[PDB]
């Protein structure tokens, strides 16, 4: 894929924007609209044909000065609105709501800042957010209860920085500052009762607050992968994408090659590393790759701005080579990149509150 | 000679085996696109189904005049943008506070690239084609490599996996299961003995190192009075030859012995050495008879129960409290001439060795308490209450210099009865009987998170114990340079050797924070031969009051972290 | 390792 | 919608307000004394009893509050309350923590809309009911703690109603007659003198129709035992009279004011004078021997007047409780009298004392007896504050 | 920096009469 | 306390006790007030404590006997009512500057939606 | 410190408190003439031996002194218009406000119809007259706030009675100015039968000096304190945002305006209502459990004298 | 700038754009 | 200045949500026995190789009564036993293997119970 610069934008503030996320929710033909956090600045932009790009709205967390680096999609399944989930240093998440141009909720309860915000992939309602607090939240946007918690005595001893539910929203893999890299199910018997108390829980009813569940033991958890802050993760289908400060994306799976996702024991302890992708000049961390939805290309940019596109339809991306997109006029660390839901635009962000748009072809 | 072949065929296997890998990965990816093309399929179909409302631009309609510009400039043609950016709603925010764990009792716990698959392949790949020239050119050239004896000795060996298995040395499954061989009774018993701890009666204790003394000690055999009756048409007397058997301890059947029955009748005549009657009824596969039968047969062929016991026939109307306190006298004005320091109780064994200037508890100047295998009337052991009221006064000696009451060993006091109701008189049992004070979690002033008490509480009573996990001294500096260096400590010095660390758990009482005036103190206590921090009431606390103890820190230390006094007016 | 910025 | 916009500013300005007046609450009054109920109180009215402890730098005084839940069961509590009798106080000052304790609680089939005292027997109290009918409760025949397993036995009921009442008011001076109002147009007396076998139930005895509106609180003349006045919503006072031989002509009807009418009192130091409060933000007082004149109206509420009582002790002084969460006192001795500009620029001559610490509708109120000068204000955000205005303000 | 707290009082002294 | 010492009002530093008012509410009192000041110019002419009004006239009267009125009309619209005055009124009371309280305390509220507000607007009950 | 954060963090305060300068002007708060350091306004004494007896008395004199009035009979005759068709009028009547309804119920009844001759000439007639009727009666009098009447050729709305049931149309020639709903007139006819100094400091780098005539009144609100403790009182006790220090100046005084970073201005009502969810906060819709809790925030103050040593 | 004509340096600070009543108080620059 | 009762909203230690006003009242939200430490006990069980299988269960039900009941006292075993068998009894039967917790019964090697006691409970399982 052969991608080309439209157009470079470059917001007020000039303060870096550490996430951006294409509405993958919006249907064909309505105009493709994504989401830039940075400072305590949240925007929102529209890419229309010929590379014009067209800023539609602007939130500000005015007061007790809090840090946006998060960001996420989802809309309202009842009243088919768009929702857009922002979260931040202050460790609290706002989900607002950008046509009636208010912010509609918040959840407050995490214990530290909060780095990245995933939606179910089969439930609009139910968020997820990791934080500096060394814990998973999965929150629910419908009745305002905190489904569970991903942590404890056996969760992340340092600061969670990342996570992706897998493809089908089965599975949660969680990767932190402890060089660690830990598997939380869903699929299980016990949180799909959570989310089931969950919908059915209003606090006008009842005399007791809603029961969360503390998930302090993962399925899997791994030290063999990487020996830095792992600050970014992926599902490459069941095969794990993870990065860290060394300069390059793993691509690893639990267990050994004959086993699958489904039948690996908590207890198991070895790994198979059958792939990894090699950049350069990305040493500094919380930097963040972003597979398009249909998870056939990989995006990826360094500490000088050279977005580096791979391609995973290739019949072994291990050995591919890459598409090292580049721009003279860039040279600030890409924080995150985001495709649109047939990935024919490609954006980026910068360290200097700056906006990159890619066509494909 | 030798040095190119070998090398050519070390190179040309450890092709094949990374191209196998190779394909191995290629074959992964393949099936793993496959699956990825399948559930993003289903998604974007679920994706279809619905609609969404397309966001607008925004323009100042509430608050029209007045408000802040958003504007994105373009280094391209694209004109400059601006809009009208609007103000999210205020939300409260919370104090930080990092992941934690519950807990109500202390938590023991502990303090290039190589991989073995390379070696394994090695070994195999070597091993499958004398032999030594191949290992002494393979050690040779490569400086990584060596030990060609040991890559002989086990090309000479079968090298496959040809060991039992998950099946110990001495196989012993559920006695229940279907292949219960017949054992020995420390065999049978070896691991509950092992594992066992007998000071918190945990299986695998979660605060006693497993390191102890097993179940092999000395002990009383006269467990019962050995009365004699019939046990019914089937017994080790009223018969003849029942009779002379019993007589003689103290003809066999092909009756259906399983191995199972003959080990769990090992078991118990290793415990009770005198009754077959009891056995019989215990054992549902056994004839009494037959039980007497198989005991003749056992005890003829190693040895018959020794039945040993002791009587202690020293006694006298004081035996307990005088020389107690001319013991601890004498030791304290040998060694224990002051309380700057105090020590880990364990449990010390001796082969009828007395607890001498030589015992750990006595050189710890720590009183033996029930765990010690000192003796029966050991000197050095703390006897108990005597007093027949409230425990919370200075003249009761278990509460005297810093001691709970243990409920085996004061009885007078009430810390024995009512162990499953509140309602108890000794007042001295709080901390083992974890009578915590409900406590409310809110953020406090002079800090962050703050711990807050419900109802009223009076002076010198308890709240909630101070729970965590208890490491070692050099474990607490490693881990308090970190906690240091992030000006949050939840360290709390139980004795010289440990130390209690509330930061990956704990109890509410966590959050109490310092104040050089508090309202509550902390006294670490010995609560049935382990330490324990209890914090109480230094005065009577109002509901709602939030709840303060000093950290007794350095000068210094107390400055530089919790300075903060939260007064300014108080002369 | 850690430098979170340039 | 631009109201819910509007609603949070003015909750951030109210909040702001709230605490510009508990900034300056020393100077302004001589005991403020705040609680928080665990479930708002419609209703506040003092019991005449005070217990004065010896050598106790304060008194112990009681209340006749209620309980207006969301959900879970509905109580007519009476608290009580410490007032600083010394001029020193009343850790704290006083009892470290004493100061407002809840002993007395009996469960009602329903919100305790208005709850008043039998003056010839305190013991005894009637109170109003979302229901149809009106239940008396004596606490003296009830437990302190209530009975968790549900409804309560009151002492007996009252009917002659179809929906809910908000008007009570016990007789002064014949022992056993009760006067009620309901949203149906009619009040109604009951004889509650003996009626031992009447099982558990009275009947009305007199049913007064002459309203054609939804008829609010109704009082009894205090010094007259056959005259009671009455307020509806037909924007009209009528002054009733019993033993008249009649159920719709009252003795007298004037329109009282331009809105429906929602207060009474009629002053206990005076013969012929009654004061009523309407919708029309305006406090309006008559007098018995010319009803066809309205001789002054006080002009400083900003919402709706709900709750008007006379001040004991003193003839000339009037309070009344509006929905613009004020209270306002009336020193009706001022009435139209010179004052300077920026005297007048705070309020009519009539005004002496506006009560700022309410953020909420104040629901009822009443001065007590056997203190001069000390109200008690319920609002429907939970807060109950026993209040004295400042000494100097007046005398 | 560790949270500390008092040390031990002592044991009672044999009872023994004026 | 009876009469010991009372707590200090100050000390090094304390946690944040939040801000009730935030900026969100603070923009909305910004544009009200810019809107107050346009249209009712307080803090220009007003002197800080009075909103002035400017008269335009809309009825010419004659009377039976030899004397003529006009009948005033106020820009800020309902905050005050329409008056009569005579002929020589004209150049002398074009505009009158009303004290914030002595305007009319029943149409005072129409002059922002904000001065006094029934906070359940919805009553449930009476 | 930048300037624009120094003017961002004086014009937090500066906003609501202006803003409550007007809320508590129309709408007070308290009287601060009952404040006891603004005793100086309320100079009326409270002495009073008032009695009940004669207010009846008092009242039937002001009544009879003032009962001057009790007046109460037109036809259309509908003529031209000026300006530079057919037209009719109404009677339109305001009630007063109700529960039911949160506006002034306003009613018109027809009463005829006519037709204009735009634009007539002078002496070309061969002005209007209205049209009465007893629609003043007392008894709907009580009833509605006032009485007006309305025209439409653009409207043009008169008033004939004033709030306090007063007459204010005589007998005379009105003319009218039409609204586009000088200029187009409709014409008729009818008969009826120490020099103080203020400091602004933000993070001891940013000062502003500002003497503010019209002294001894309180900048943000336009309270008038006469007496400068006064002043002082009302500045730190109803404008607590800030830090005020008074400090001795010639012929004056001078007073250091600093932001009260230690301001409590959290949310004093319900504090479970600040962490509720955007909609369901604040609500009002009912009633609402909470622990209980007792403040005693006044129970016997010293009631010293005014003593200018409290500040220094 | 020290001279306030009433209030003027608070009446500054409120309506500091949107071209209020301070086009007549630009003596505090 | 004074208070009296509680000031602060309360919140929960588990999950650092508000506590409402009917939460504080019949719950002080820790429990003598987390789940996690029973999660805990079972994986430690499991992780032991020697041990067999009838040995883990043995130790699971044991470990799990022990920690939701709390005994601290020599003297309270005997009633201990009873509980578990009264309790756990038919998860026994279910598993089939009474024999090894008979077995761990014989405890009494460590003084703990009485020999009648051990009776007394395989008695009762039965
Ligand atoms: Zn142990
Ligand atoms: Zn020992
Ligand atoms: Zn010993
Ligand atoms: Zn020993
Ligand atoms: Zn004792
Ligand atoms: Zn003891
Ligand atoms: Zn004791």
């Amino acid at each position: 894929y052969s991608f080309k610069c439209v157009n470079s934008l470059k917001e007020d503030h000039n303060q870096p924007l550490f996430g951006v996320q294409f509405n993958w929710h919006s249907k064909e033909g309505d105009p493709l609209v994504f989401a830039t956090v940075g400072s305590n600045r949240v925007t929102l932009y529209e890419c229309h044909s010929q590379g014009e790009i067209r800023l539609l709205q602007s939130y500000v967390d005015a007061d007790a000065d809090e840090n946006f680096y998060t960001c996420a999609w989802t809309y309202d399944s009842n009243t088919s609105h768009p929702l857009l989930a922002v979260a931040g240093s202050r460790g609290i998440i706002r989900i607002i709501n950008p046509i009636t141009m208010q912010c509609i909720k918040h959840y407050v309860g995490h214990g530290n800042a909060i780095n990245e915000l995933k939606f179910h992939p089969r439930d609009p309602n139910l968020l997820l957010s990791v934080s500096k607090d060394h814990a998973l939240r999965l929150w629910n946007i419908q009745t305002d209860t905190l489904v569970a918690i991903f942590g404890g005595v056996e969760g992340h001893r340092d600061e969670v920085l990342s996570a992706d539910y897998d493809l089908l929203g089965e599975k949660i893999m969680s990767c932190g500052m402890d060089h660690s890299l830990k598997l939380w199910r869903i699929n299980s018997k016990r949180m799909m009762n959570a989310i089931k108390e969950s919908y059915d829980y209003n606090p006008n009813k009842t005399n007791r607050p809603f029961i969360s569940q503390k998930i302090h033991f993962p399925d899997f958890s791994t030290r063999d992968i990487h020996r830095n802050y792992v600050d970014c993760v992926r599902w490459l289908g069941d095969l794990i994408l993870s990065k860290s400060c060394e300069n390059a994306i793993v691509c690893w799976k639990p267990g050994k090659m004959e086993d699958d996702i489904d039948k690996i024991k908590p207890s198991e302890s070895n790994v198979t590393i059958l792939g990894r992708f090699d950049y350069s000049q990305c040493d500094i961390w919380y930097m963040r790759f972003s597979m398009d939805f249909w998870q056939k290309m990989l995006a990826l940019g360094n500490q000088v701005g050279k977005l580096y596109v791979w391609d995973l339809e290739v019949e072994d991306p291990h050995k591919a080579k890459c598409t090292t997109l580049t721009h003279h006029k860039c040279g600030a660390a890409i924080r995150q990149t985001s495709f649109s839901r047939d990935s024919s635009i490609l954006i980026a962000v910068c360290d200097d509150a700056s906006i990159w748009r890619w066509d494909r072809l | 000679c030798w040095r190119k072949r070998v090398k050519s065929e070390y190179m040309r296997l450890r092709q094949l085996k990374r191209f196998r890998r190779a394909d191995e990965v290629k074959s992964m990816f393949s099936s793993n696109r496959q699956k990825i093309l399948e559930r993003t399929e289903i998604l974007n179909q679920e994706w279809k189904q619905r609609r969404i409302q397309p966001v607008h631009i925004l323009t100042s309609v509430s608050s029209l005049r007045g408000t802040r510009e958003c504007s994105v400039t373009s280094d391209l043609d694209f004109p400059t943008q601006v809009i009208p950016l609007k103000t999210l709603n205020a939300v409260a925010s919370v104090p930080i506070m990092y992941s934690w764990s519950p807990l109500q009792q202390n938590f023991m716990v502990e303090d290039g690239f190589i991989n073995d698959e390379i070696f394994v392949e090695l070994v195999n790949a070597l091993g499958q084609y004398p032999s030594d020239k191949i290992f002494e050119a393979i050690s040779s050239m490569f400086p990584d490599k060596g030990t060609a004896e040991e890559l002989k000795e086990k090309y000479k060996e079968l090298t496959e996996q040809q060991l039992p298995g998950a099946l110990p040395p001495e196989c012993t499954p559920n006695i229940d299961g279907p292949n219960a061989k017949s054992v020995q009774r420390e065999q049978s018993l070896h691991s509950f003995h092992t594992l066992f701890c007998r000071r918190c009666f945990k299986y695998d204790c979660f605060l006693h190192p497993f390191h102890a003394t097993p179940n092999t000690y000395k002990r009383k055999n006269t467990e019962t009075a050995l009365d004699n009756k019939p046990c019914g048409p089937q017994c080790y007397q009223h018969l003849e030859g029942a009779k002379e058997f019993a007589a003689a301890l103290t003809p066999p059947e092909n009756v259906e012995w399983s191995g199972a029955e003959a080990s769990m009748f090992r078991v118990l005549i290793g415990t009770y050495y005198d009754n077959f009657c009891a056995i019989a009824r215990l054992i549902g596969t056994k004839t009494c008879r037959q039980v007497y039968e198989f005991r003749v047969k056992e005890s003829s062929i190693i040895a018959p129960a020794p039945a040993e016991d002791v009587d202690t026939p020293p006694r006298k109307k004081k035996r307990k409290h005088r020389l107690w306190a001319a013991h601890c006298r004498k030791i304290q004005l040998k060694k224990d001439g002051s309380s700057n320091h105090v020590y880990n109780y364990q449990p010390c064994d001796h082969p009828r060795q007395p607890c001498d200037s030589s015992c750990p508890c006595v050189i710890a100047q720590n009183f033996c308490e029930k765990f010690c295998q000192c003796s029966s009337e050991c000197q050095n052991r703390f006897p108990g209450c005597r007093c027949k009221a409230q425990c919370n006064t200075k003249q009761c000696p278990c509460y005297l210099a810093v001691r709970e009451c243990d409920p085996d060993l004061c009885l007078t006091c009430g810390a024995a009865d009512h162990w499953d109701s509140k309602n108890v008189s000794c007042k001295n049992c709080s901390i083992q009987r974890g009578s915590k004070k409900h406590l409310l979690l809110a953020p406090s002033d002079v800090a962050g998170w703050g711990i807050f008490i419900k109802d009223p509480v009076q002076k010198n009573e308890f709240i909630s114990e101070y729970c965590g996990e208890i490491i070692s001294q050099d474990e607490a500096d490693r881990r308090g340079k970190v906690y240091d260096k992030y000006m949050c400590s939840f360290l709390f010095n139980l004795n010289n050797d440990f130390v209690v660390d509330a930061t990956r758990k704990g109890n509410k009482i966590r959050f109490a924070n310092h104040s050089v005036n508090p309202n509550c103190y902390a006294k670490v206590m010995m609560v049935n031969g382990d330490h324990r921090i209890g914090i109480f009431a230094k005065r009577a606390i109002q509901t709602g009051e939030e709840l303060f103890f000093d950290y007794r820190y350095s000068q210094a230390d107390a400055l530089k972290y919790v300075g903060i006094e939260r007064e300014m007016e108080i002369p | 390792a850690r430098t979170k910025q340039t | 919608k631009e109201a819910a916009f509007d609603d949070a500013v003015e909750e951030r300005v109210i909040n702001e307000e709230y605490k510009i007046w508990k900034k300056n609450t020393p100077f302004l009054y001589d005991l403020v004394m705040t609680h928080a109920l665990e479930w708002p109180s419609l209703t506040a009215q003092w019991l005449p009893d005070v217990t004065r402890p010896e050598g106790k730098d304060f008194s112990i005084h009681r209340l006749v509050l209620g309980t207006h839940t969301s959900d879970e069961q509905n109580h007519l509590v009476i608290a009580s309350v410490q007032l600083p009798n010394d001029d020193a106080q009343f850790g704290g000052f006083g009892s470290v923590s004493g100061k407002i304790e809840i002993e007395i609680k009996i469960n009602h089939e329903g919100e305790v809309n208005r709850a008043r005292y039998m003056p010839q027997n305190p013991c005894i109290i009637a109170t109003k009911t979302p229901s149809s009918d009106v239940l008396v409760f004596d606490y003296t025949k009830h437990p302190s703690k209530p009975d968790p397993s549900g409804e309560c036995n009151p002492d007996l009921r009252l009917r002659g109603h179809q929906k809910e009442g908000y008007g009570l008011s016990w007789n002064p001076n014949l022992s056993g007659h009760l006067l009620s109002a309901s949203d149906d147009h009619t009040i109604c007396l009951w004889d509650i003198s003996a009626v031992p076998k009447e099982g558990k139930v009275v009947d009305a005895k007199t049913i007064f129709t002459g309203h054609t509106a939804v008829v609010e609180d109704v009082s009894w003349h205090l010094l007259h035992e056959s005259l009671f006045g009455s307020v509806a919503d037909d924007q009209k006072l009528m002054i009733w009279d019993t033993r008249s031989n009649n159920t719709s002509k009252p003795s007298h009807s004037v329109d009282a004011h331009t809105a429906e009418v929602n207060c009474l009192s009629f002053n206990p130091y005076s013969e012929f004078i009654l004061a009523t409060g309407s919708a029309d933000k305006t406090v309006a007082l008559w007098d018995l021997r010319n009803l066809k004149l309205k001789l002054h109206s006080f002009e400083s509420h900003k919402d709706e007047i709900f709750q008007v009582q006379w001040s004991p002790h003193n003839e000339t002084i009037l309070a009344s409780s509006g929905t613009d969460r004020r209270l306002n006192v009336w020193d009706l001795s001022k009435i139209g009298e010179e004052q300077s500009p920026e005297d007048a620029e705070d309020g009519p001559p009539e005004l002496l004392f506006i009560h700022g610490g309410h953020t909420a509708k104040i629901s009822d109120f009443s001065w007590n007896p056997n203190e001069p000068w000390v109200i008690c204000s319920v609002s429907e955000d939970n807060i109950m504050q026993v209040w004295q205005m400042a000494e100097n303000i007046y005398n | 920096a560790r949270k500390s707290a008092p040390a031990t009082g002592g044991v009672k002294k044999p009872h023994r009469y004026r | 306390n009876k009469r010991r010492k009372l707590k200090n009002k100050r000390r090094r530093s304390l946690p944040r006790p939040h801000d009730f008012f935030d900026a969100q509410t603070l923009d909305a009192i910004r544009h009200r007030a810019i809107c107050f000041n346009l249209s009712a110019h307080i803090e220009s002419l007003g002197k800080g404590h009075s909103v002035v009004f400017h008269s335009t006239v809309i009825a010419k009267r004659k009377e039976d006997s030899g004397k003529i009125k006009l009948l005033l009309h106020w820009m800020p619209e309902d905050i005050l009512p329409d008056v009569w005055v005579n002929e020589s009124e004209r150049h002398q009371l074009k505009t009158k500057v009303v004290h914030l309280s002595k305007l009319p305390k029943d149409t005072a509220l129409l002059l922002d939606p904000n001065i006094y507000r029934t906070m359940p607007q919805k009553r449930l009950k009476r | 410190a930048d300037h624009e954060l120094f003017l961002q963090a004086f014009e937090k305060p500066t906003q609501i408190y202006r803003f409550l300068r007007t809320r508590n002007l129309i709408a007070p708060i308290f009287l601060h003439r009952t404040l006891t350091y603004m005793s100086h306004r309320n100079s009326r004494t409270n002495i009073k031996r008032k009695t009940f007896k004669v207010d009846d008395m008092l009242s039937k004199v002001e009544k009879m002194k003032g009962e001057q009035e009790s007046h109460s009979h037109l036809q259309l005759t509908f003529t031209g218009f000026f300006h530079k068709v057919t037209l009719e009028v109404l009677l339109v009547k305001v009630c007063h406000k109700k529960r039911k309804d949160v506006s002034c119920p306003i009613r018109q009844v027809p009463t005829g119809k006519k037709q204009v001759p735009l634009n007539p000439d002078l002496n070309q007639t061969k002005p209007s007259l209205a049209v009465s009727s007893n629609e003043f009666e007392p008894s709907n009098s009580h009833m509605v706030k006032s009485y007006s009447l309305l025209f439409r050729v653009f409207v043009a709305q008169m008033t004939v009675f004033d709030k306090n049931r007063r007459l204010q149309l005589l007998d005379g020639e009105y003319e009218v100015a039409m609204q586009e709903m000088q200029g187009p007139t409709l014409q008729f006819t009818l008969r009826w039968t120490l020099r103080i100094f203020y400091q602004f400091l933000y993070n001891n780098n940013t000062r502003q000096q500002t003497e503010a005539r019209d002294d001894l009144h309180c900048p943000w609100c336009t309270l008038n304190c006469r007496k400068l403790y006064s002043l002082l009182k009302h500045l730190k006790l109803c404008h607590s945002r800030f830090i005020f220090n008074y400090v001795y100046h010639p012929k004056g005084a001078r007073i250091d305006v600093s932001i009260n970073e230690c301001y409590d201005g959290s949310y004093a009502g319900n504090p479970q209502d600040i962490h509720r969810q955007p909609g369901f906060a604040f609500s009002r819709n009912g009633p609402v459990k909470r622990t209980p809790i007792t403040h005693i925030l006044v129970c016997r103050p010293k009631r010293t004298k005014a003593s200018m040593s409290e500040f220094l | 700038p020290p001279p306030a004509t009433q209030i003027s340096d608070l009446s500054k600070r409120k309506p500091k754009t949107e071209d209020f009543l301070t086009f007549l108080c630009l003596r505090g620059s």
